[PDB]
RNA sequence: GGCCAGAACCAGCCCUACUGCAUUAUCCUGUCGGGGAUCAAAAUCCGGCGGGCAACGAAGUGCAAGAAUGGGUCUUGGUGAAAUGAGCGGAGUAUUUGUGCUGCGCACGGCGGCCGCACGCACUGGUUUCUUCUCCGUGAUGCUCCAUGUUGGCGA
RNA sequence: UUAGGGAUAUGUGGCGUCAAAACUUAUGGGCUCAUUCUCGAUACGUGAAAAGGGUUGGUGGAUCCACCGGCCCCGAAAAUGGAUGACGCU
RNA sequence: AUCGAAUCGCCACCUACAAGACUGGAGCUUGCUCCCUCGAAGGCGCCAAGUAUAUUCAUGAUCACAAGACA
């Protein structure tokens, strides 16, 4: 494997085509840790 | 589909030297991919027809015969092919389709799932449009019947590419998964 | 038997490629796999070869012969009034409301999820009428039930004293 | 017409003054509003939307975080002159519900002008409702296929 | 801020869309004959004769030179510390590329000098009916390296 | 055919899962059914002869007979439990 | 009670059954005709409890896990 390109599957998105609409998109991977650390807006907005 | 052969004329002839100052032009049907091949299989006829290589001849012309106008039509084949245990076998079959290239194409796939033979171990003898009255085999002639219908069963139909899903529910249109 | 033959003058139906979802006539059958189709009313539908895996079958058949010129074809669809007969089906409605559905706007879709919900609010409305008239949901036929059994013991001395005590309580 | 002029601006043709727009990032995701101007230099956009209707105030907006559809009103009629950077520089603060006078004065003219423009419109409570409404994306949508 | 992100523009590079010229005849279409089949027809098929462009996005065919000027670059550098630009600046708003029509002589084809020329070469031949922008400009008195934007987050 | 790294495109080989690629492509044509080493999918190479017979083709001759091709079957018997790489595929 | 977390459609109309060489109903002429609900849609849900000129949203200041989740 080459592990710094990763290979994503969209629901609703089964032809070349239309996979051609997201290129340029951002994405986004969301998980937890085990402990609180800094985030943006650490101050401004407490409560992220 | 339409056919992977194309109809080739090849007009030909020797380079003229102080031994033959007119020689014979020669012209050649043939059924072939590109025009590169028909030359090929030009030349190759040249060599073993009339002793005469390509290293000293010329080709005044290689065209694409047009086809005719899209008809149901009976068309007659007559091929030969080469095997190793039987040498050189020729046959005459008929086929239904539109066109002088198509009914060659087919005779060329039905060749080599019926006898296993190859392109370049065929050769085509002729190929014409015959009347209805005029065919031998039942399995051809049963199709110009007066009153021809049938119904379409053991059908297996698939959706269209950007509707196509995975999971769908039982009896319903709704999919699941994609 | 309600199957519909492939026969020269059988109107059909194209299913994928790029006449999709456009009718046409049989004029001529080559084999088992291949028929020539034509329509003089559509501009893309001139005479050509479509594989019968591509072809659905329809109710209608046009009278002509095999190999029929074109002069002949447009008579005899204009004589048999096929075409507007099927344009009055609910399939070819359907057909058509799927092309209008791929080309709506932003603004369209808002006004069709108004309309859609307007109905789901009358249909409730008529619905509630009716099951308070005649009880049909859940629980409108667990309160048939209940009524009977719970009224006719509600009615003791004791339960009318106690009922009593706790309303005036409150 | 050059490219250090403060008219210069390279925006997109669906991005016209008076169309409506779809909010994509932000507080305000989802909602509805409407395109007054760009600011110059190339600037962001400026939405009002306006805040009776959806809740959304006189905000600037970057043109890559909006679906800018093909539903327009004409807002010819609404003036929107004052609307400069002066009004979203913010005075710097040192060594550490509120609005200013201004500010709503401006929201007050502008969002007053914009209902009118809209009522004045046809399909005006067309339009109004589509304001209100909200957008998500819902499972076995495909956006990839859809005109806006 | 020598940290983290977003967008804009510039140079280069990469990948897209937008396409003309030759060719067609074993072909296209009427009419007469025979031929076939039918319930009577037509149709598949074979001769003659008269016209031809199958031209809808004609054709699965032989070449193609269409960016005057759509997106990506956390796959490259930058924010003008030399921008060399059909792109920056200035001045004109007319040149001259092709298409169409056409003159003389030569060349080319046919017949045995005359007849033909699809439009070849020369005269940079004529015409302007369509089509297209055109012409000037910044050395280093810098031998070499480094040093310059915008909007938020974090940092008091 | 080879300095240390990115991007693009290919070679041999592949696109049911293992395993990246037809989320099992086509609006392509034919052929094939295999009951205990369990048809086939084995380039090099890592199984098979003489001789024989279910379907699908081709030459001749009659008014139905010989001939010879494709795929399949018989011929085809060993020593720990096991190998188209595995599952499976019609 | 540590606990801050990743997940983002729900229904008491789908949540019963069987067949793709035969699915709504007849008729003989067996592939055609006639009749019907016309034979390729589970219901809701996407911001006024419902399609009407009703109503608070900012300063959370241009993206940032979605600063919100018993629909
Ligand atoms: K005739
Ligand atoms: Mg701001
Ligand atoms: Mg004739
Ligand atoms: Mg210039
Ligand atoms: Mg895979
Ligand atoms: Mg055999
Ligand atoms: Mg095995
Ligand atoms: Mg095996
Ligand atoms: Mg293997
Ligand atoms: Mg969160």
């Amino acid at each position: 494997q080459t592990k710094q390109t990763a290979l994503v599957r969209v629901e609703n998105v089964n032809t070349r085509e239309d996979a051609t609409w997201y290129v340029g998109k951002r994405v986004c991977y969301v998980y937890h840790g085990k402990k609180v650390k800094r985030c943006v807006r650490w101050s401004k907005a407490p409560a992220r | 589909v339409k056919p992977h052969l194309r109809h080739y004329q090849v007009v030909g002839r020797e380079s003229p030297s102080e031994k033959n100052p007119e020689p014979t032009v020669y012209k050649f049907e043939v059924f072939a991919p590109n025009f590169v091949v028909a030359k090929s299989r030009f030349w190759r006829m040249m060599r073993v027809k009339n002793k005469v290589k390509a290293t000293h001849g010329d080709v005044l012309s290689c065209k694409v015969v047009k086809d005719a106008k899209l008809v149901a039509r009976n068309y007659l084949v007559d091929i030969a092919y080469y095997s190793q245990r039987c040498g050189y076998t020729r046959m005459v079959k008929e086929f239904r389709d539109v066109s002088k290239t198509g009914a060659v194409s087919q005779a060329y796939h039905d060749l080599a799932s019926r006898h296993r033979a190859r392109y370049h171990n065929i050769e085509v003898l002729n190929v014409k449009s015959i009347p209805d009255h005029e065919v031998k085999h039942l399995s051809i002639a049963q199709y110009h019947a007066p009153n021809l219908s049938f119904p379409l069963l053991q059908r297996r139909t698939k959706a269209t590419r950007k509707d196509r899903a995975i999971f769908v529910k039982k009896n319903t249109k709704r999919a699941v998964v994609a | 038997v309600k199957s519909h033959y492939i026969c020269a003058g059988r109107l059909v139906r194209i299913l994928r490629g790029p006449r999709q979802d456009r009718v046409g006539v049989i004029v001529d059958i080559v084999d088992a796999n291949r028929v020539l189709v034509e329509n003089p009313e559509d501009a893309k539908m001139w005479r050509h070869v479509q594989n019968l895996k591509n072809v659905e079958p329809l109710k209608y058949c046009v009278s002509v012969s095999r190999n029929c010129s074109a002069k002949a074809l447009k008579d005899a669809l204009a004589s048999s009034k096929a075409l507007e007969k099927y344009a009055k089906t609910r399939t070819a409605a359907r057909v058509e409301a799927k092309k209008a559905c791929a080309v709506s706007t932003d603004f369209e879709r808002y006004q069709l999820r108004v309309a859609r919900r307007s109905r789901a609010h009358w249909a409730r409305k008529v619905f509630d009428e009716k099951d308070a008239k005649t009880p049909v949901s859940w629980h409108k036929v667990a309160l048939k039930k209940m009524l009977k059994k719970a009224a006719k013991m509600d009615s003791t001395e004791g339960a009318k004293r106690r009922m009593q005590k706790a309303i005036a309580a409150r | 017409v050059s490219r250090k002029s403060p008219e210069y601006t390279t925006l997109r043709k669906s991005c016209a003054p008076g169309a409506i727009a779809i909010i994509l990032a932000g507080r305000f995701r989802g909602r509805r509003a409407v395109i007054l101007k760009q600011l110059p230099h190339n600037g962001p956009l400026v939405v009002s939307g306006p805040m009776k209707y959806n809740g959304v105030p006189i905000r600037r907006i970057d043109s890559r975080y909006v679906i800018a559809t093909s539903t327009t009103v004409d807002i010819s009629s609404v003036d929107t002159a004052p609307i400069t950077a002066e009004v979203f520089q913010r005075p710097k603060a040192e060594k550490p519900t509120l609005v200013s006078d201004a500010r709503a004065q401006l929201q007050k003219k502008i969002d007053a002008a914009l209902i009118a423009a809209i009522k004045k419109d046809a399909q005006g409570k067309e339009k109004a409702g589509y304001l209100r409404s909200v957008f998500t994306v819902k499972p076995g949508d495909a956006p990839h296929r859809w005109n806006w």
